[PDB]
């Protein structure tokens, strides 16, 4: 299915994926297309920030759902 | 000196202090947890150390701990050292609180206070196929590189874009088509919570420190799909969560005018100090320390959400279970 990916440009990027696919799984297509790497991409949808270890299915993300890449400003 | 108290820093938790300080002048938000029932396991509830900590902010004379609160989330000592971003505890600390709040008194506060409803509009460019996306949000992303202010940020977040190439739409028994994706808003939150994107990746996690400017009052109707001429979505800035150093680490503070009346303090951990409108916003409008964070309160809501907040909205279960804790 393809849902969107909001990038750290504000850019928006289709990004194709399965109900079964866990967070990982995202976190590394999104690296496969933005290159970002998963260790440091946070990625909210509908005001949670999925979890490494759930699925796509796990949060009713279905086809044409955007998820919102940032990072991590630490303090 | 100033009214208000500061938290102690444990030792990197800056980003807690500042986010709680945040929740706390939420008033109808720290009204709601004030009545979660805890009458729930002593330091392993969430609630119950967000009513201790809000309770003692709220009349203690000396700096407040949150000892209980991160052993509350299950952590040892050594994660009270580790720096964290302020948005991504806001999003675990809300999400967790909302979900306890169900079935209670207060079911639904955290999504009446913070979530809204974005829609995003696709239309093929060479094909009659449109669709609809409507999905809840409780902060909004806003691009920072490029761009002078929050206004055309919110310019840009609205603009029309080319679902092009390797970005093509998924458009059915028509398969990959070009595109044009939109996104406007339906509703705004009462409290609405801003992360500036201060960040962009030498294959290194980068902050941006480049100026940006925000206002005091922002006007949001051009980014709704309906105005409703009755409720204007005009909004009173709140808050500034400050970070200053680098993607690595830093430090943050908070600064807020608790009373949405425009006098403002700064909290930096165990001090809070009295400041101008202008340290609060042009000074950290950036250009090392600017903002990161920003809340604005809806203009039609500030009397409600920033209500005056006494002993009166303190049950006085939690007051003995409080005090009756040595």
């Amino acid at each position: 299915m393809q849902i969107f990916v909001k990038t750290l440009t504000g850019k928006t990027i289709t990004l194709e994926v399965e109900p079964s696919d866990t967070i990982e799984n995202v976190k590394a297509k999104i690296q496969d297309k933005e290159g970002i790497p998963p260790d440091q991409q946070r990625l909210i949808f509908a005001g949670k920030q999925l979890e490494d270890g759930r699925t796509l299915s796990d949060y009713n993300i279905q086809k044409e759902s955007t998820l919102h890449l940032v990072l991590r400003l630490r303090g | 000196h100033t009214g208000y108290v500061g938290l102690k820093n444990q030792g990197a938790t800056c980003y807690m202090n500042s986010l709680l300080q945040t929740l706390f002048f939420t008033n109808q938000l720290r009204k709601a947890v004030y009545m979660m029932p805890t009458e729930d396991d002593s330091s392993k509830s969430v609630p119950l150390a967000l009513q201790r900590v809000f309770y003692e902010l709220q009349h203690s004379d000396k700096p407040v701990g949150t000892k209980k609160l991160t052993k509350s989330f299950g952590w040892e000592t050594l994660d009270s050292f580790m720096q964290h971003d302020v948005q991504e505890l806001c999003r675990v600390l809300l999400d967790n609180v909302e979900n306890k709040m169900k079935g209670t008194c207060v079911e639904g506060t955290i999504p009446k206070l913070f979530r809204g409803k974005m829609v995003s509009y696709i239309q093929c460019k060479e094909v009659d196929y449109r669709s609809d996306r409507r999905e809840d949000y409780y902060d909004i992303q806003l691009s920072i590189k490029g761009k002078k202010n929050i206004f055309e940020s919110f310019v840009d977040y609205v603009a029309v874009e080319q679902l092009d190439g390797d970005n093509k739409y998924d458009a059915g028994e028509h398969g990959l088509q070009e595109a044009e994706k939109g996104v406007k808003f339906l509703t705004l939150p009462p409290v609405l919570h801003l992360q500036l994107m201060r960040f962009m990746y030498t294959d290194q996690n980068i902050k941006i420190n480049d100026r940006f400017e925000f206002p005091e009052q922002l006007p949001l109707d051009e980014f709704l799909q309906k105005t409703d001429p009755k409720d204007p979505a005009n909004y009173i800035l709140h808050a500034v969560l400050v970070h200053s150093g680098d993607n690595h680490g830093g430090h943050y503070v908070v600064y807020l005018n608790p009373k949405g009346d425009g006098k403002w303090c700064k909290f930096d951990d165990d001090v809070v100090s009295r400041c101008t409108k202008e340290e609060a916003i042009e000074h950290n409008y950036g250009g090392c320390t600017n903002a990161y964070m920003l809340v604005y309160i809806r203009e039609s809501k500030l009397s409600e959400v920033l209500q005056a907040v006494t002993d009166h909205d303190i049950p006085q279960q939690l007051v003995e279970r409080l005090q009756e804790e040595k």
